[PDB]
């Protein structure tokens, strides 16, 4: 909903239903929430993983009989067992293990907003939806390589030594090096030293470079715009982590790039970080409200609803609000006054 | 204990009226789980087609209600009675029987008696005995150890009975029907008001809870969060803003609090000079004598043509405290609520605060005999019943003596009839006629039935809530006394004031320790807060008084595990 | 969306694919408009029929026997290496006509809400289509269970709306499977609604509410409550149990798809006939056809209905000289609350 700038839950739902794309979790966080990587249904094949390797105990062993053959099933009627009592109980959990293993799939996005609400004739939502078994993704090969080539290319506006390290692709850099400047030889990429640090090696196709191109700062004195964005950690629009790496000031204690750490960043300066929620603040740089428009940010984030919490931000990294205040400090809770109460 | 009222109360508790009497097939399983298993021969006197032959076989055959013979003769018996008289006499369930109910958990004769006794009138201690193939004496343990938990009494030739049977005795004593229970009262104020009615809906019906409304003041911080969109079901501030434009309402302020959430009242304006308080007497001085010389002289003003020649600077910081604080006296109004949108929003080109028009409240009527008839219907109309208490908290000038005197005019010329409508109150208890009959639902029947737990919460200081206005405070502690006070919560589930949030969730009280009843307050406050009306979540520092996070009250162990229930969890509160 | 107070379609979607509603639409239309029956999904088997005959194709039967021992598939996994180019046509022309006779499903209202939207990856056919359980086979559990469900759906059951609905064995056997309910004590077997002079089974509890509504004794100006209704959605007694107004001795209206009976008060005012183009009023009275312009105009203009343009009367229908009395009140009535006169005399 930051970018669509229009959501509202039943826009997914229409889309998922439709077959045009695929829901695919991958991952586990514990307690529900999880991992789930989106895809679409033309090249599915292509942008999925292999698999998670579970144990295949018995009652996984009989659901995969069933969704193999054919399409999807609902799951009153995945297996013979009766859905009431312990042992039709026991099966969600079987079957929610298979989920996040990444085997099978639900096509209408409900259950996983049931996971989120909570732990607390069938009236559970938590396995509702139709859960049909997932294509089997085609082995790495020649065409696998061009297009998650061409995949980054498209996601990220260079390709540096960096993000690929963060994508995580199989074989490293090393390999998908050869296959870039394949590209480029043959045309379709140009590679440059488009961003100073990072290496000598950015790949980028020309029409980006175009844009990327203005941005600049010019070479002028002038007031800084002072804008704020407001990001989740983990998110691909996250630089930070990927070709990027964490400030070099305040890093005796590691940030990190995990579920639920907003990152409130000024136009280019990483200001503030959070963690686990608004518990723990990092405040990497300094500067004259600059803070203002990162808590403004934060401030009206919780305000729209978008995110739970109120922002109660009580531990620093050095865990200074009440006793011994720091001065370096002090225009932390400062600018946040200003913006909100803290409590 | 009228041997009279004792006949029918006996009668119609035991559904022997002709009316109230079972004309279905589940109807009369109805029966068999009400009051205890009785015979066929004794069901075909409560139902009303009497070829009860076929029902209770139907019954049989869908494998409920199921018959047993003990006690001498035969007599048939609800399957969720089957387990507990099992194990109580006579042979066990056959082997037929689902049974997934049957098996008990807990002693059966301390509960085939009870609901035995809490169903008849006084009733001897050898016939008990009988109906249940019992011996003598073994029947006088069971009203020896029943007397010690609250439920059994003497009942001259049973505890709940006795409170129904002398309450119809005295009010059969003297020629009038019987008064509805002080809880029933709180049940039917909120619904006559609009509480949570789905009728009113627009401005068109914003309109009308005004004119009831009119005349009292209530908080600005909880009108448009807390009264008004309770009971106009959808509500958008502008529908409000938009009537306050035209000639339809004149907000008013009245009274004063330091943060600034004035007490506004709200009026009709075809009746204002009636229902507006005169004003407040404050000095004047040279600022606020400018402002009423143009600001009354005329109809109305801006913000900056108040004022002359010096439009702004630290002049103009000064007379914006001289005027938004003239309109806390009563003496000049706004001609929209926007201003004081922004004065509850706090300091946080143009500046709000100042922005609508401003004008000069009409010279309210002096006082006379139309003020008072207007006030004393328009009480009647907003209150169900008006009793010498809620005129108290009302304040009307001249007190509940000047009213009981013109008061009386009407009820003599015939539009009130007086009686004793509400069960402990005083003696006046005056009420229009339509109302009353409305008063006769909301009257918990003889019969015992589980209760609803139908949970509504209101700001302690709305017109809804009759505690402090017409109801007493329970008395349940003496040292934290609580009182109709800005900002406070007071969520009732069936009139009985469980709870009293105050001052968000700084202070809550346990005034009606009741299982399964606090969670009703808990789910109807969370709904509060996730819609966004309440303006903040809770915080539920203390309980109580201050309850440490060792050291559980027994009295206290069941509040928190309520809210557990709801939303709210297990942050340490008020870290800091 | 009448009563369902906020009705946006989105809620209906996630009941069909949650699993607790199944649509098994079972009944064609002209083109673009179909007979749609919801169904529960608990107790399906009992309240679907078996299934309608066609001319089966080769092709169908490649639908099926995919279908069959399977859950359920997309569009393009019901068979394999077929484009949407030519196959595809033919295919697709072979669903919509598999489903209308009702063997397959959707598994949500997507695509119907488009095939409605006329001729303009497509739309047509999106969700997954499953193949649908066979109906209960005739019992006597079937018997009971659609007893007791008449009686839940209609008031007061009678011999005419079990001839408006379609029940095997017409109203004899229900009256022979009734009278076990009355014997059993389920029913009050009363005569509760005098015109109908049958047997209105009812229930024990309803008769208590439909004693209500009971024509007060003294003489009272009437109340003018207009509530327009589809012509053939259960809320509508006329045509099942009530009957029409023997009116136009020729001209005749009936249950037909997409007509409008606007009743104000119990009595109906008017008739609209297929969207427009025909008004039917039957013996109207002054006032009356107020309130039911009212509802009419507050409905075309909420939207639940594309707005008439197009106005006839039984032979009147715009600008007689003859012009009648009753056609004179529709008149007065229809300006009155604001609907434009003499935009056209046609449209193409």
């Amino acid at each position: 909903p930051q970018r669509v700038r229009d959501y509202q839950p039943a826009m997914l739902d229409e889309l998922l239903a439709s077959g045009e794309v695929m829901w695919s979790g991958a991952g586990q966080i514990g307690n529900g929430d999880g991992w789930v990587a989106f895809h679409l249904a033309d090249t599915a094949p292509l942008t999925l993983t292999h698999g998670a390797e579970i144990e295949f105990t018995d009652t996984h062993r009989v659901i995969l009989e069933t969704l193999g053959h054919g399409g999807a099933y609902f799951f009153r009627q995945l297996t013979d067992g009766t859905v009431e009592g312990t042992a039709g109980q026991e099966l969600k959990q079987a079957l929610w293990e298979l989920i996040w293993a990444g085997w099978v799939t639900g096509d209408t996005f409900a259950p996983v907003r049931a996971v989120l609400s909570g732990p607390r004739r069938g009236t559970d939502p938590t396995v509702s939806g139709r859960w049909s078994a997932l294509p089997a993704a085609e082995p790495d090969s020649t065409v696998r390589a061009h297009f998650q080539a061409e995949l980054l290319l498209g996601r990220h506006g260079v390709l540096t030594k960096g993000a690929v390290g963060a994508e995580g692709v199989p074989g490293g850099f090393a390999t998908l090096y050869k296959v870039l400047s394949a590209f480029e030889d043959a045309g379709r990429c140009q590679r440059g030293y488009f961003v100073e640090s990072l290496g000598g090696a950015q790949f980028a196709v020309a029409s980006t470079v175009d844009r990327l191109r203005s941005y600049l700062d010019n070479v002028d004195p002038e007031r800084p715009e002072y804008h704020a964005v407001v990001l989740a950690a983990t998110d691909p629009a996250n630089p930070y982590g990927a070709a990027l790496g964490w400030p070099t000031d305040s890093e005796a204690h590691r940030p990190g790039r995990k579920a639920g750490a907003l990152v409130a960043l000024v136009d280019g300066r990483l200001v503030w970080f959070l963690e686990r929620g608004g518990r723990s603040l990092l405040s990497f740089g300094a500067d004259a409200d600059a803070q203002r428009a990162a808590a403004g940010a934060l401030t009206d984030l919780v305000s729209a609803g978008r995110i739970p919490s109120l922002l109660v931000e009580r531990i620093n990294g050095v865990a200074v609000l009440d006793p011994d205040v720091d001065a370096e400090r002090a225009v932390v809770q400062d600018a946040l006054l200003g913006a909100g109460l803290s409590r | 204990l009228d041997p009279a009222v004792v006949a029918s109360t006996s009668a119609q508790l035991q559904h022997l009226t002709p009316e109230r009497a079972a004309r279905d097939a589940e109807g009369v399983a109805d029966l068999l789980r009400l009051l205890g298993p009785l015979t066929e021969a004794d069901i075909a006197q409560r139902c009303t087609a009497d070829n009860i032959g076929a029902w209770l076989d139907g019954l049989h055959a869908a494998k409920r209600a199921l018959p047993v013979t003990y006690a001498g003769q035969t007599w048939w018996a609800a399957v969720e009675d089957i387990g507990l008289l099992r194990d109580g006499i006579g042979v066990p369930v056959p082997v037929g029987v689902p049974a997934a109910f049957t098996e008990s958990a807990s002693d059966p004769l301390g509960d085939l008696i009870g609901r035995y006794a809490r169903t008849r009138g006084p009733f001897t201690t050898e016939q008990t005995a009988a109906r249940f193939g019992l011996g003598v004496r073994v029947a006088s343990d069971v009203l020896s150890r029943m007397a010690v938990d609250g439920r059994l009494i003497r009942g001259e030739f049973d505890a709940q009975v006795l409170k129904i049977l002398r309450r119809r005795s005295l009010a059969a004593l003297r020629a009038q029907v019987e008064p509805v229970s002080t809880d029933a009262y709180a049940r039917f104020l909120p619904s006559w008001q609009h509480v949570g009615s789905t009728n009113t809906t627009g401005v068109d019906g914003l309109a009308t809870v005004i004119e009831q409304l009119a005349g009292v003041p209530i908080p600005a911080s909880a009108v448009e969060s807390l009264v008004f969109p309770q009971r106009v079901r959808d509500y958008q501030p502008a529908m409000l803003d938009e009537l306050l434009a035209s000639g339809e309402v004149m907000w008013s302020g009245a009274g004063q609090i330091g943060n600034g959430d004035g007490w506004v009242a709200f009026h009709l304006a075809d009746t204002a000079p009636l229902t507006l308080t005169h004003g407040a007497e404050i000095e004047f001085t040279d600022t606020h004598r400018v402002i009423l010389e143009t600001l009354g002289h005329g109809g109305a003003y801006f913000f900056r043509q108040l004022t002359d020649g010096t439009v702004e600077g630290t002049a103009g910081q000064e007379l914006k405290q001289a005027l938004w604080e003239l309109i806390w006296a009563g003496w000049v109004t706004g001609d929209t609520f926007a201003p004081v949108r922004a004065v509850l929003s706090g300091p946080r080109g143009t500046d709000p605060t100042v922005s609508g028009r401003w004008s000069a409240l009409p010279a309210a009527e002096p006082d006379s005999t139309v003020r008072a008839h207007f006030q004393a219907e328009l009480l009647l109309g907003r209150h169900g019943v008006l009793t010498k208490g809620a005129v108290g908290a009302e304040g009307v000038p001249g007190g509940f003596a000047t009213l009981y005197k013109v008061l009386s005019a009407f009820e003599d010329a015939g539009r009130c009839q007086r009686g004793y409508f509400v069960e402990s109150l005083g003696g006046a208890q005056f009420a229009v006629a339509s109302t009353v009959d409305r008063l006769r639902s909301y009257l918990d029947n003889v019969d015992p039935e589980r209760p609803e737990y139908h949970a509504v919460v209101l700001a302690a200081t709305d017109p809804a809530n009759p505690y402090g206005a017409a109801l007493g405070w329970p008395t349940d502690s003496e040292a934290h006394r609580p009182g109709r006070k800005a900002g406070a919560l007071v969520a009732l589930v069936d009139g009985r004031l469980v709870w009293f949030l105050e001052r968000g969730g700084r202070s809550l009280l346990s005034f009606g320790a009741d299982a399964d009843a606090q969670r009703a307050a808990a789910g109807a406050l969370t709904d509060l807060v996730s819609a966004g009306r309440i303006p903040s979540l809770l915080v539920e520092r203390i309980n109580g008084v201050a309850v440490l996070d060792p050291d559980v009250d027994a009295e206290r162990a069941v509040v928190q595990d309520a809210l557990l229930g709801a939303g709210l969890s297990r942050t340490p509160r008020g870290l800091r | 969306p009448q009563r369902v107070r906020d009705y946006q379609p989105a809620m209906l979607d996630e009941l069909l694919a949650s699993g607790e509603v199944m649509w098994s639409g079972a009944g064609q239309i002209g083109n673009g408009d179909g007979w749609v029956a919801f169904h529960l999904a608990d107790t399906a088997p009992l309240t679907l029929t078996h299934g309608a005959e066609i001319e089966f194709t080769d092709t169908h039967r490649v639908i099926l026997e995919t279908l069959g021992h399977g859950g359920a598939y997309f569009f393009r996994q019901l068979t394999d290496g077929t484009v949407e180019g030519t196959a595809g046509q033919e295919l697709k022309q072979a669903l919509w006509e598999l489903i209308w006779a009702g063997w397959v499903t959707g598994d949500t209202f997507a695509p119907v809400r488009a095939v409605l939207s006329g001729p303009r990856t497509d739309p047509t056919v999106s969700g997954r289509w499953s193949a649908l359980p066979a109906a209960e086979p005739d019992s006597t559990v079937r018997a009971h269970f659609q007893a007791e469900l008449l009686l839940g759906r209609h008031g007061v059951l009678t011999k005419g709306a079990v001839g408006a609905e379609g029940v095997p064995g017409g109203f004899a056997t229900l009256y022979k499977v009734l009278s076990a309910f009355e014997d059993a004590g389920r029913c009050q077997r009363g005569y509760f609604v005098e015109s109908l002079g049958g047997a209105q089974f009812a229930v024990a509890s309803t008769v208590d509410r439909l004693r209500s509504y009971l024509d007060n004794v003294d003489p009272e100006r009437p109340e003018y409550h207009a509530v327009v209704l589809a012509a053939t959605d259960p809320a509508n007694p006329y045509g099942a149990a009530l009957g029409w107004p023997t009116d136009s001795e020729a001209h005749r209206p009936g249950r037909k798809a997409g007509a409008l009976v606007a009743l104000v008060d119990g009595r109906l005012v008017w008739f609209l006939e297929r969207g427009g183009r025909s008004l039917l009023s039957f013996g109207a009275d002054a006032d009356a056809q107020r309130a039911a312009a009212g509802a009419l105009t507050d409905l075309v203009s909420a939207g639940r209905i594309p707005s008439l343009l197009v106005e006839r009367i039984n032979g009147v229908a715009v600008l007689d000289p003859d012009v009648d009395a009753e056609r004179a009140v529709v008149q007065d009535a229809l300006l009155g609350a604001g609907l434009s006169r003499t935009p056209r005399g046609l449209r193409l």
